[PDB]
């Protein structure tokens, strides 16, 4: 009845180090629809992030981006961190610029 | 090419928490060009693309009204479904809409939807005949046949063969721009070692629109479906999609690996190689 | 436009 939800970290547009850009979280394939996303830097919660209006696919899952604007760096770490009535404890997915 | 419109509708319960949140959006093809929310500030058919904002003040309130209406309707028969599953008045419960309808490039009708689910499951569907229903389960059929006796069926054709396709083929044309053009992918391989004996190559694609797509991996020609992995296609924030198709290869062997690339934007089908 | 509301269930 439950379903968990994929998690996938990237950006709008390739990453260049000191060019600004769009750090995404794509969350897709849950039920129930209630989830909490949080992007983080540094192990931080960014606090202006956006997301898309709730919406779902032909299996009825959920899916929504979040979102926020960003300018990579060679040693800033970014993450996308999870929590749904699925999960025992919220999921962690760290952005790697080649996925 | 072929387009699409479909609304799609989902209420949640909250119990302790006030009354469930309705939640509406529609799409033409893969844009978003409206919402409504019950939990706004001001609740009303909000747009989301900007070729919908031409349409006069009737569109705004009619549609507006609707979505109040539905939202009375949706906490109602929420709570004849927690009946209709002998469940407790404590828990919370989801209701989800899809209708819509597919046309042709002459703007036909190909085919319409009406269908529902109740906590993630299917529960009823308009079958495509958009004259009989599908139930999934005893609690189905008790609404089947009120929605029988009452001859919702045909109210719902009217809308699905009518209304849908004439807004339709009218969104298409305010929107001509962009919801009639295909923005084909970029595509090219990248390489990562993984150790001395192999490594990968994930073949990209991006910025494309619309978001079907198929990318597919080959060795010596041969499909690589099961050792192929494939990532769900997803929204990069500027109204197109990104997808990418991996494969673990050994060392010196690159050259076999051909990637396939088919989309509405091309007008042939691409094979990229990694280039060193 | 939107489809009316549908009866309830």
């Amino acid at each position: 009845i439950q379903r968990t939800p994929k998690i996938q970290v990237y950006s709008r547009h390739p990453a260049e180090n000191g060019k600004s850009n769009f750090l995404n979280c794509y969350v897709s394939g849950f039920h129930p629809s209630d989830i909490e996303v949080d992007l983080l830097k540094n192990g931080e919660r960014i606090e202006k992030v956006e997301h898309s209006d709730l919406s779902f696919s032909k299996d009825w899952s959920f899916y929504l981006l979040y979102y926020t604007e960003f300018t990579p760096t060679e040693k800033d770490e970014y993450a996308c961190r999870v929590n749904h009535v699925t999960l025992s404890q919220p999921k962690i997915v760290k952005w790697d610029r080649d996925m | 090419g072929s387009h699409s419109m479909r609304y799609f509708y989902t209420a949640v319960s909250r119990p302790g928490r006030g009354e469930p949140r309705f939640i509406s959006v529609g799409y033409v093809d893969d844009t978003q060009f409206v919402r409504f929310d019950s939990d706004a500030a001001s609740p009303r058919e909000e747009p989301r693309a900007p070729w919908i904002e031409q349409e006069g003040p009737e569109y705004w309130d009619r549609n507006t009204q609707i979505c109040k209406t539905n939202t009375q309707t949706d906490r109602e028969s929420l709570r004849n479904l927690r009946g209709y599953y002998n469940q407790s008045e404590a828990g919370s419960h989801t209701l989800q809409w899809m209708y819509g309808c597919d046309v042709g490039p002459d703007g036909r009708l190909l085919r319409g939807y009406n269908q529902f689910a109740y906590d993630g499951k299917d529960y009823i569907a308009l079958n495509e005949d958009l004259s009989s229903w599908t139930a999934a389960d005893t609690a189905a059929q008790i609404t089947q046949r009120k929605w029988e006796a009452a001859r919702e069926a045909e109210q719902l054709r009217a809308y699905l063969e009518g209304t849908c396709v004439e807004w339709l083929r009218r969104h298409l044309e305010n929107g001509k721009e962009t919801l009639q053009r295909a923005d084909p992918p970029k595509t090219h391989v990248t390489h990562h070692p993984i150790s001395d004996h192999e490594a990968t190559l994930r073949c990209w694609a991006l910025g494309f629109y619309p978001a079907e797509i198929t990318l597919t991996w080959q060795r010596d020609g041969e499909d690589q479906t099961q050792d192929t992995e494939l990532v769900e296609t997803r929204p990069a924030g500027d109204r197109t999609f990104q997808k990418w198709a991996a494969v673990v290869v050994p060392s010196g062997e690159e050259q076999r690996y051909t990637c396939h690339v088919q989309h509405e934007g091309l007008p042939k089908p691409l094979t990229l190689r990694w280039e060193p | 436009i939107r489809a009316a509301p549908p009866p309830l269930f």
